[PDB]
């Protein structure tokens, strides 16, 4: 009679379909998803240092809204801003905002250090009922108003060199008046003019008179600028009119810090990876959760799963 | 009759992902083969290791939502974006297909390494029915059968009584 | 003597050359192309809206240009802009002329609405012998050229709110006129201004007196600009001088439209995807006709021919 | 005489892409077997479907051919541009390579499959010439090689004649 | 005693990449196999063809190292640079895994083809040892040796000699 | 007795590590470098026509600081800009410097033909001491700073068609004077105006007065400009003062020529890959050197070594 000897292999009841080169569908023993597909919603304060901007951009951090003094210095891996976030202050443009946003964002740093400009002959720290802090008429805390004083406007040419060892980041701007009589009233003379320049730049603005539509009842407008100033060089303000002053400058530096828009509540948790739905878990390759991320985060993919076989194929009895 | 790989798999095999299963004069069983599983099993493993809890950190990049219609640059922004996007899900796609390709093949490997190395060792002493199984020719008690199991099996002691049972009319 | 029996398989006398990663070169049975290198030589009318520009850029369609009042309203999936269209009205350039094409081809409508803008004191609907429409002088349908009544040019300040449901995209521009004689003769002051504001947003020009190379006789400019005003936004234009007035609004709406240069023929035709060169069959997954698609298209590669093989290796006997 | 597929294939097999020529004492003939032709086929039918008619859909995008020099942003659109069919271009070099190995792989396999499941069929029976063929030691009439290719063969029917031909001396 | 391929490699045989080595009744031998070393030999080459020698002309770009801070353009320039890099680095990664596996199959392959042909040449006068060797049970001198090695071995001068061997108690 | 035959392959004491999709370390007989991770340290002066910046900036070869006198009319495949460079003549800036540079950069050529502008009335070949050539208060080379005559400066409206068969760039500029006073001294006319304009194009610059820092004791500025003019098109000069006149055009040509910042020594040597590092072998398809590259060059990848195996799995006995 003798014996019998069979070689066989596994299978079970319940498998799962995985696409290879061969097949479009074939049924294996256990696989294993590569794509990560949910957020917990929301955004975990580990292990990155998370700036929530609550009712302040980045900018108005930057340039010193009444709501937002409470940002005064601080740092951030990630500045997170949200969609309710409103100005309250004297209503501005940004030329180029989105790079201004970009910059101060990547510096992850709202350090700013207070310097003392000679501003003689003018009126100073001027304030508006557009921007209330704690019940006062008051202004953006990194700016200076400047306006005529006994009805002068002697001409500014004032310097600030940068003697440090770092770069140095200056916000300033351009009051554009609504008529022709309050360029008069505010700055003595019909047309001002600001030139800003350093040893390796200069920028040159003209106020442009005019109404615009009323924002907290002020039909005029700021327009804000910047200028870097590396070391050894010098900050050269010449302007005979129509001047927001900077108060100083910002600490600019260099390294992983970014900004993102979320209306994810903050969470007491630790993930390394970042989208606007939420923090996400990082254990897979891909992710078709969000292709904005910040950290060590999945690779975005336009796939919602891909399983990878983890077993034989599977061939029931 | 019992019945081998060729065709299907075992449900009943719970301990093991490839084995053996016999009949004899002592019954009828079924043993796992631990080394042909867990050299499935380690490369299956070596694989997950290399695409598992291996991500890429990404800091400051560039906007990919917008609030407002701008032209020019925002249609370059989409568009290095879009361009990316579908590369790397290209590159997911193709992977994922490659790896369940070589993860079928490695695994059939290794049950034809367990025939072929089955086979070699009975020689003479069996003939291969085409579907897994083996008719070995002669007595082979479970200790016997667990010898070929453990690659103790020496052909040389059954030989004679082997080829007697073959080779008569 | 007993039998023979040999296993094998076909061969074909004219086999193919294929690429694999054992072989740069072997030779199988059958294969088949996988880069679409041929156009049919005319772009389809099906199945996408195609708009065929004949003499109009999109641009001077959209300013209204005497040779292109045909397309007034009209929609499109691909506007076709032709190498040999040309202007021929008063001369203008579009800053960022590139944004403004492709903002309009992107949003594929040119429906326009009319609205009542009070411009009192001025004289209205001014025309040039430079844009002639049916053998009289005339302007660009949807703008309004504004200047002096009565030897007076009265300032203007006009609002314009938009309360619908959709954003409002309005085109307008700057007169500058050759000399100061003329600034004077046409807008009664040496010197005028324009700016046009809205709740988020504020733009300012000033003209730019001087001689320009002469275009259909005219050695004066426009140039244009645009502004979007979403709902709940206003327009504010207030300008002392060489504004070139809006008549209304175009419609603004995001999809899938888009805009290509081509001198291919319009076709009666039925065909997903367009090329340049015309249409091209979709069936391969690449294409080497022209990196420029618009469709359902197959991916452009620079490779003339790549060969699928779809059979074995071919072995004659 | 007849010879396998070891070192060539058959221009005269049109009705099949892999098959049997026998020589018996009722003539030669040819036969293609059809399972296996499937086999082949259907594959390559599957890669087709994944790789035809499954074109993508864009709309606008950027420029990509310029009238006037400009610079800075030009260089840019360009270099994306650039990039993306290169990665393209290189993508679609690796897949046809991989494809057009996987499709001799996958042809050459049915024959190796076909030949083996013959061997199995004969075992006792035959030797295997080592060039595709195998020598049949016994009568194998019409009926017989048919009964091989459809896979009913039974080679205990044959098996004494087969044996008393091939161990006499 | 001699031992095949199976669980080592021949630090020894300098002269090939496979080959043979024999215990007869004249001593002990090896000797390389022409063939199926310079098979492995024209296909690595042909790899390396492929892969050496082969740049591709690129001219003006884009900047990639800024010496100012400017924002939007800049963010844009530096992800689609790091964009690219990172899609390349995949590419270069996967071939080399893929291109690697590849080489050591079709080495694997060339030894495993030696071995069956080997096999089929000795049919009947031979038995698989199980480790790449085979016993020989006929008288096979150093030219007998040197006809299988040269593939003009006939089994048929032998097969009486053998089967009287093995088929002995 | 008989026999024993065994088959084998051959094995080597040294073998290496490699990396397959089976197994992330495996040791072969024998492989290959694929990544090439050094330089030799110079900049190959062949095949490709090399020219070293030295001291100059392309920018200042363009406009013809005194230093780069010997660079006028030259060519490159590759323009190699040092990090020591620095301007030595009146200081200035470039709006959009960077696609200036490019565009020479990718032109190739410094070919500069003289043209005679019909400058009637002013005083031409003004002249600085913070340009020093041979000794004697100078200027750049390519550009002809005009000022008043006799006290007058009459308005210049000045045309130079092209009638050659490419187009031709044009290199001016606008003087910003330090002071009212200066302007007056310089100019005749307290403001001065620039237009630019072809058929296709216009360009308007006002002068802004002012203090910027001194630079080799000049505190005013020259900001530079750019007219590309077509075959068939007219260069058409409108200005009241403070232009700095182009003498001529530069041929603008297209083809493969580039820019690079490096300061690798030229060698004389033949080697087809450049990095800013120095040449490289490009036998490799890969290299960690430098992602910025000029000739047929590998591609840039983040590692430093990819083994490609070239023998099989070694098994040491
Ligand atoms: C150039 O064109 C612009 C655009 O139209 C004109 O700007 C308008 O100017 C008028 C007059 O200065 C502005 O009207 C004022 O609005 C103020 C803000 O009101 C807000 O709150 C009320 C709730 O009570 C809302 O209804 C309203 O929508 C606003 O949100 C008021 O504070 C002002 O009130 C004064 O007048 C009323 C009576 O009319 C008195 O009862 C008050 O006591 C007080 O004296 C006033 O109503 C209007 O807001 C401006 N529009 C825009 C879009 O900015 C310029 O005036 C015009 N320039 C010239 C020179 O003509
Ligand atoms: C500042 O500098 C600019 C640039 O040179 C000057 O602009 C030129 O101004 C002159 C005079 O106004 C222009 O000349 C005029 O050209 C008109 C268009 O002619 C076209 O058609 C004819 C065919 O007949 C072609 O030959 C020609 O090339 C054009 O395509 C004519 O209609 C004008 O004709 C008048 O003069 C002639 C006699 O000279 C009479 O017969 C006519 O009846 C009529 O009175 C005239 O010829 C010239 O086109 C302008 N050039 C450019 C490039 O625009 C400014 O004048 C100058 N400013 C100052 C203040 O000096
Ligand atoms: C608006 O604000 C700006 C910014 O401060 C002022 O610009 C300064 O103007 C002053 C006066 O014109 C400049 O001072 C001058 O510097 C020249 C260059 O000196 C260089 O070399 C010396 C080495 O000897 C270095 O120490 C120095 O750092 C410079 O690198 C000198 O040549 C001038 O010398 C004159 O004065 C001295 C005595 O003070 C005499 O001994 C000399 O003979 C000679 O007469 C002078 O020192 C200064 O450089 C400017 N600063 C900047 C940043 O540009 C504007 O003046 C101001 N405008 C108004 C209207 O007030
Ligand atoms: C009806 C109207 O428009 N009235 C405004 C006035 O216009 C006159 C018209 O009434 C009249 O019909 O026609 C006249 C011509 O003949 C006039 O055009 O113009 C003044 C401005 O000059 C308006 O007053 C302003 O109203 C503000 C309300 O939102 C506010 O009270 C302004 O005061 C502040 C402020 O808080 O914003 C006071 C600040 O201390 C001051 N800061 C500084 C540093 O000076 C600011 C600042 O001057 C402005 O913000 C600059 O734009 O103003 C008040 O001046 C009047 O409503
Ligand atoms: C020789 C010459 O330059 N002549 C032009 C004249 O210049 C004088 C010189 O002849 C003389 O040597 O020196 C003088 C100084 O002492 C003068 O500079 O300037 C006038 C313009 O003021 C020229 O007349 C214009 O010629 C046009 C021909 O293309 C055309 O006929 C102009 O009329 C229209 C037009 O159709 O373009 C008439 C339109 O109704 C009018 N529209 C409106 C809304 O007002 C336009 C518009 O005024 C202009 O297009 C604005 O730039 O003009 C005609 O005014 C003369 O040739
Ligand atoms: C102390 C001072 O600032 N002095 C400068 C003078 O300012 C006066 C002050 O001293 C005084 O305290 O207050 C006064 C007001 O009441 C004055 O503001 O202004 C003059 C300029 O007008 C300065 O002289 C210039 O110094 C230069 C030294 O770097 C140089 O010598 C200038 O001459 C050239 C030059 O080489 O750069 C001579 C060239 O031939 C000339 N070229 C042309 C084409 O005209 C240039 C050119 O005029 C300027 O570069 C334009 O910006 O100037 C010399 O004018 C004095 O130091
Ligand atoms: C950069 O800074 C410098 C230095 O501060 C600055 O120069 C100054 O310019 C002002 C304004 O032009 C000068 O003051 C004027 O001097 C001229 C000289 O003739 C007069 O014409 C002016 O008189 C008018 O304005 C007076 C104002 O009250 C009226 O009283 C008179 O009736 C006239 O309307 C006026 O006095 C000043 O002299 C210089 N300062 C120095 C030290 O030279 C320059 O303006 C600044 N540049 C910019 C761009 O801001
Ligand atoms: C935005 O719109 C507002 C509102 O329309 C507008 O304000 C207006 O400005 C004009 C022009 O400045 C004003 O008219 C002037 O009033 C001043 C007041 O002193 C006078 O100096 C002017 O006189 C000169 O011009 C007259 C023209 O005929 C001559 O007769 C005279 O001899 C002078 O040369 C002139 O009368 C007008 O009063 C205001 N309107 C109101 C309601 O306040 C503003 O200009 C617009 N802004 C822009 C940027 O367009
Ligand atoms: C482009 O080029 C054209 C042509 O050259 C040019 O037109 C010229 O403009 C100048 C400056 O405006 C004109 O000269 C003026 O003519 C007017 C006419 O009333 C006068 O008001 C001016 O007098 C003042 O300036 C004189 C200077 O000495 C003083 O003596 C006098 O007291 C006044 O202060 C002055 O004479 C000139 O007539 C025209 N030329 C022609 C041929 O028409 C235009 O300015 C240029 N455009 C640009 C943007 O540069
Ligand atoms: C489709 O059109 C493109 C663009 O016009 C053609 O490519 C050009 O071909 C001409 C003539 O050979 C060359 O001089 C240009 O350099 C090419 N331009 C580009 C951008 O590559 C292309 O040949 C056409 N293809 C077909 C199939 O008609
Ligand atoms: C085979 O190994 C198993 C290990 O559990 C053992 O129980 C059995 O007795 C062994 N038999 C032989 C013949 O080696
Ligand atoms: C071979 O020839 C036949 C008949 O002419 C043709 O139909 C077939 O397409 C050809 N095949 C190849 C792969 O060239
Ligand atoms: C084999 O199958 C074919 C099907 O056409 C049939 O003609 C033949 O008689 C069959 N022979 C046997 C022995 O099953
Ligand atoms: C085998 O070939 C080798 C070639 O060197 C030769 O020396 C040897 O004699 C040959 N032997 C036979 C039996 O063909």
């Amino acid at each position: 009679p003798g014996a019998t000897l069979c070689l066989g292999h596994h299978a079970v009841p319940n498998g799962t379909i995985v696409k290879t080169i061969t097949n479009d569908q074939i049924e294996v023993t256990n696989a294993t998803e590569l794509v990560q597909n949910s957020s917990i919603g929301e955004i975990c304060d580990s292990p990155h240092q998370i700036l929530d901007g609550e009712n302040c951009t980045l900018i108005d951090a930057l340039l010193g809204d009444p709501q937002c003094d409470g940002f005064q210095n601080k740092k951030w891996d990630l500045f997170v801003e949200r969609s309710k976030a409103y100005s309250n202050c004297y209503p501005y443009d940004v030329p180029d905002y989105a790079s201004l946003r970009s910059l101060v964002a990547s510096s992850g740093t709202l350090e700013f250090n207070n310097e003392s400009f000679n501003w003689t002959g003018v009126t100073q720290n001027g304030t508006s009922s557009a921007c209330i802090r704690r019940s006062n008429n008051s202004f953006f805390s990194r700016l200076n108003w400047l306006t005529q004083l006994n009805f002068k406007y002697p001409a500014l040419n004032v310097t600030m060199p940068n003697n440090e060892q770092f770069d140095k980041l200056y916000i300033w701007g351009v009051h554009h008046p609504v008529t022709d009589k309050d360029q008069i009233f505010l700055y003595a003379q019909s047309s001002g003019r600001i030139t800003v320049s350093t040893k390796r730049s200069q920028q040159a603005v003209i106020p442009n008179i005019g109404y615009r539509p009323r924002i907290r009842n002020i039909p005029s407008r700021i327009s804000i600028y910047w200028t870097i100033v590396k070391p050894g060089d010098i900050l050269l303000i010449n302007s005979t009119g129509n001047l927001i002053a900077p108060r100083g400058y910002f600490k600019i530096r260099s390294g992983k810090s970014s900004i993102m828009r979320s209306d994810a509540p903050i969470g007491k948790c630790n993930s390394e990876c970042i989208t606007p739905n939420g923090s996400i878990p990082n254990d897979k390759p891909f992710q078709n959760v969000n292709r904005i991320t910040y950290g060590a985060c999945p690779r975005y993919v336009k796939q919602s799963t891909l399983k990878l076989a983890t077993g034989m194929r599977n061939v029931p009895e | 009759a019992i019945a081998g790989f060729i065709e299907n798999g075992w449900e009943g095999m719970v301990d093991g992902w490839y084995g053996f299963r016999h009949q004899n004069s002592e019954g009828r069983g079924q043993a796992a083969d631990l080394k042909s599983t867990q050299a499935a099993i380690d490369q299956i493993n070596g694989k997950l290791n290399r695409l598992i809890g291996k991500t890429n950190e990404k800091f400051h990049q560039i906007e990919k939502e917008f609030s407002e219609v701008e032209g020019r640059i925002q249609d370059l922004e989409k568009y290095v974006e879009d361009t990316k996007i579908d590369l790397w899900s290209y590159n997911a796609e193709l992977l994922v297909a490659l790896e369940n390709q070589h993860t079928i093949d490695l695994t059939d490997s290794e049950m034809n390494k367990l025939f072929e190395k089955t086979k070699k060792q009975l020689r003479e002493n069996a003939e291969d029915m085409g579907n897994g199984c083996f008719k070995i020719y002669h007595k082979c008690d479970n200790a016997c059968i667990g010898s070929i199991r453990n690659g103790t099996y020496d052909h040389d002691v059954y030989r004679d009584e082997a080829l007697n049972n073959r080779f008569q009319i």
